[PDB]
């Protein structure tokens, strides 16, 4: 009779341990590759 | 059939005995429990509940392994149910 | 959901960026120790260092009367950092300039130049449980409402005895509770350190009898137990009283 | 055998995802992890 | 005697009064190299625990390192490491202050536990049809 | 997205317990992403950079050394004890116990904060790994839908991936962190 | 006269045994003429006798220091040894230093971003099990 209660409360913390093996694998954002081009600053900062 | 839960070491029976008689009328409160048994932490007794077994159950395949999931049939896949 | 991340915290506010929000008033410091850290004081420690601080004379307005050790053999501290640490302690006002802190560690700083731990005695003699001389330390204090004053020999040519343990034994007066202890170290600290210090000046850190004021502070051979009103110097009396310092 | 299960675990991810089809067989996963013990102990902290 | 309600922020869920850890060390391992004879875990330990009961006792008021330094010493420098330390691993000076908040509410509540699509462990929406009842059954 | 205000998740990070680290680097990396109006200033943060560069050291050693963290049976894992002292003991006395010890029968080194970096002695090296771009249909042929794509896409369940995953999410963040002044809050 | 700890029944009252030597060695660089093997005799038979005086009631050691004004570092230091050895003081369960404090037992626990406590599943049910009917 107590069975269904342990399986609960097991399926609560296995879905929380669970929960610590997500890192964003799921998606793949963008990581701000902002510099398309070396601006202006760039060269001018190697010759300076 | 025939299923035995006296089946634990280095808890007493009557440790066991004890902590699914409280869990039985009580609810679930480790508090309570852990009070209700013989010096073991809650915690203790919170894995320990959760090892406990229900040997007569799970049946040793394709479904055997898997779940919510499964192979389609309408071609010869029963091969995998002859694995 | 919840909010905690910094003293019950707020985690729940209009999504913005806070650093170190921690400050009992500014109260946050760890940056920069691991590796200077555990570079530095992985090796030998070595003697440390009482000091006392007197700046409530009419010069300047404070309630600067405390004491307190300090390994000399540490680099890891701007010591300024731990005065100003100390200063807020005392809940003073934040203007540390009208709470001048050079000051302070220029006193500090100053006491700290003229130590050389005991002398060869530990640096280079060692001598079982010392040779002889127990000074006649003489220990007074004032703390809470109660001043304590004690005598006793207490020997200076030996190392393998260190204070705090006549502090915790001591301790079994009353209650003695806790702050009483230290400034008794440290005042024995202090009260050993100058002679010697003062016998640094001259040269008997090996040899035997010093040169004229060495004379007269001493103990004696001792051969028999002393008399009653003679060693009634050495018990301890606790005793209220209206402040007059 | 690895055919068929990627089958299914394709047929899932490209659904709903769940971390365990498996370990209704208590005994295996937790008498042969312990992970269990510290996990739940920070639950029950909070819970 | 207890008569406080003491939090703790949980990743210290680590530390406890009784032992001690590998964190601790890896930041304070000035007491463990076995070296100078007067500093020793032990010492360590008492220290430790003589604060944070300290702390613990009226928490919601600041305790300072000067406080512990009057008190009981064997060194400054060493005491005002570990302090600051503990400072900021919260086991102390943490409650300093305390915050509050009416808190309105929203459809998701924490005693909201309905019949519902479900991430975790197995479970089966749909049982039987008949022909399933044809079995010579256990 | 929004919530996610604090900065002192370094704390958590520093931690040692595959928890945290999960909950502060996730949110982190989220952070950082963000832009539109978040960044990551400079006021007492480079505790932040330290723990970050330890965690990485420490996971890509062990991994080096093919041996999963976060789970042993050991635990605080130094003394525990309230033995015979109030605060000041080991001082001569000590000898007695010795001598006690021999009649009731009737100095470390520590290492430094990381690991070594090189000489590791499995890591020998062996040429490998001088490929040019052209890997990406590699990346493709592996990325490549097949029977055997052996990409769990989904979480660790096993814990190499899980280290995989974790430095490659470090790497991101640390990225990410890397476009302003602040550059000489990392500069070298 | 009065029984000891069983493993301590050896002293000599009278005599200097060599475990006290080995113990404490200061006492025998014959280089120290302010100390000798008889004073430290009159320390420890004035000290033990003492003791044995009113065992019922503890001794402490600072008497010591106001009774025979030697150096209190050997004082505190032998007074250590023959408690440890339980010559003196073994009919006695007081004299401790205090905190003012003892320690607490209660804690609570809130690190709230969005992870633990939870990482908020959907709803569930099913407490308990059902009959087939069938």
């Amino acid at each position: 009779q107590l069975l269904p209660l342990q399986k609960a409360v097991r399926g609560h913390v296995l879905q929380f341990e669970w929960h610590q093996n997500s890192l964003l694998t799921n998606t793949h954002p963008n990581f701000l590759s902002k510099i398309r081009n070396i601006n202006v600053q760039d060269a001018l900062l190697t010759n300076q | 059939v025939k299923i035995l839960e006296q089946i634990d070491e280095n808890w007493s029976k009557e440790d066991l005995q004890k902590l699914l008689k409280g869990i039985q009328e009580f609810g679930a409160d480790w508090y309570k429990v852990a009070k209700n048994v013989g010096n073991k932490s809650p915690e203790q007794c919170i894995l320990r509940f959760l090892q406990l077994p229900i040997e007569d159950k799970f049946l040793y395949s394709t479904i055997a392994f898997l779940v919510g999931l499964v192979n389609p049939k309408t071609v010869q896949s029963m091969t995998q149910r002859a694995i | 959901n919840g909010y905690s991340g910094y003293g019950n915290g707020i985690t729940n506010t209009t999504t913005r960026v806070i650093p170190q929000v921690e400050v009992g008033n500014r109260k946050h410091y760890l940056e920069d120790k691991l590796k200077v850290y555990k570079q530095a004081m992985n090796e030998t420690s070595e003697q440390l260092v009482p000091i006392r601080l007197e700046f409530d004379q009419d010069r300047d307005r404070f309630f600067l009367r405390d004491t307190l050790l300090w390994n000399k053999n540490d680099k890891l501290i701007k010591i300024e950092d731990f005065v100003d640490d100390m200063l807020r302690d005392y809940r003073f006002e934040d203007a540390t300039r009208e709470q001048h802190i050079d000051t302070i560690c220029q006193s500090i700083q100053e006491q700290i130049q003229e130590f050389q731990g005991n002398p060869y005695i530990e640096l280079n003699q060692d001598r079982l449980g010392g040779d002889d001389l127990r000074i006649r330390i003489k220990l007074d204090i004032v703390v809470g409402q109660n001043q304590l004053i004690d005598q006793f020999e207490w020997d200076i040519s030996n190392s393998d005895n260190c204070p705090e343990e006549f502090a915790e034994s001591m301790c079994q007066e009353l209650e003695l509770p806790g702050e009483f202890v230290t400034a008794i170290a440290h005042s024995i600290r202090e009260q050993v350190h100058m002679y010697h210090k003062s016998l640094a000046l001259l040269g008997y850190n090996f040899d035997g009898s010093a040169r004229s004021r060495m004379l007269p502070t001493i103990t004696l051979d001792d051969v028999y137990r002393p008399a009653a009103e003679s060693k009634i110097f050495t018990p301890n009396l606790l005793q209220i009283s209206a402040a007059e310092l | 055998n690895e055919c068929i299960a990627s089958t299914s675990n394709a047929l899932k991810v490209l659904s709903g995802d769940e971390g365990y089809n498996e370990d209704m067989v208590r005994r295996a996963n937790f008498y042969k992890e312990n992970e269990a013990m510290l996990r739940e102990n920070i639950e029950v902290i909070l819970s | 005697p207890q008569a406080h309600e003491i939090v703790i922020p949980s990743y210290s869920k680590w530390f406890n009064l009784e032992k001690i850890h590998s964190i601790e060390v890896q930041s304070l391992p000035e007491f463990f190299t076995n070296r100078i004879p007067s500093k020793t875990p032990e010492v360590y330990m008492r220290y430790r625990n003589f604060m944070v009961n300290s702390y613990r006792l009226n928490p919601n008021e600041y305790f300072s390192v000067t406080t512990a330094r009057r008190n009981v010493s064997g060194d400054a420098a060493a005491l005002f490491r570990l302090h600051k330390f503990l400072t900021k691993w919260g086991l102390i000076n943490y409650q300093v202050d305390s915050k509050l908040l009416p808190k309105n509410i929203e459809p998701p509540l924490t005693s909201q536990y309905s019949t519902r699509h479900d991430a975790p462990r197995g479970l089966f929406p749909f049982e039987s049809y008949k022909p399933s009842v044809q079995l010579p059954d256990m | 997205e929004l919530g996610a205000i604090n900065l002192h998740a370094l704390s958590m990070s520093l931690q040692s317990k595959n928890l945290g680290e999960i909950n502060t680097a996730l949110n982190t990396l989220l952070v950082t992403s963000a832009d539109s109006n978040l960044k990551i200033s400079l006021v007492k943060y480079p505790e932040l950079l330290d723990s970050l560069a330890i965690l990485g050291m420490n996971l890509l050693s062990n991994l080096s050394q093919n041996v999963v963290p976060y789970h042993r049976n050991t635990s605080d894992y130094y003394y525990e004890d309230a033995g015979s002292n109030q605060y000041y003991v080991t001082q001569h006395d000590k000898m007695v116990d010795k001598i006690f010890e021999k009649v009731n029968n009737n100095v470390k080194q520590w290492d430094l904060l990381p690991e070594p970096i090189r000489f590791l002695p499995n890591q020998f090296p062996l040429k490998i790994h001088r490929t040019p771009y052209l890997t990406s249909l590699k990346k493709i042929k592996d990325e490549i839908d097949d029977p055997f794509t052996k990409i769990n896409t989904r979480g660790a369940e096993d814990p190499k991936v899980l280290i995989n995953d974790q430095l490659s999410t470090i790497s991101m963040i640390l990225r990410n962190i890397s476009f302003s002044d602040n550059n000489s809050r990392i500069m070298s």
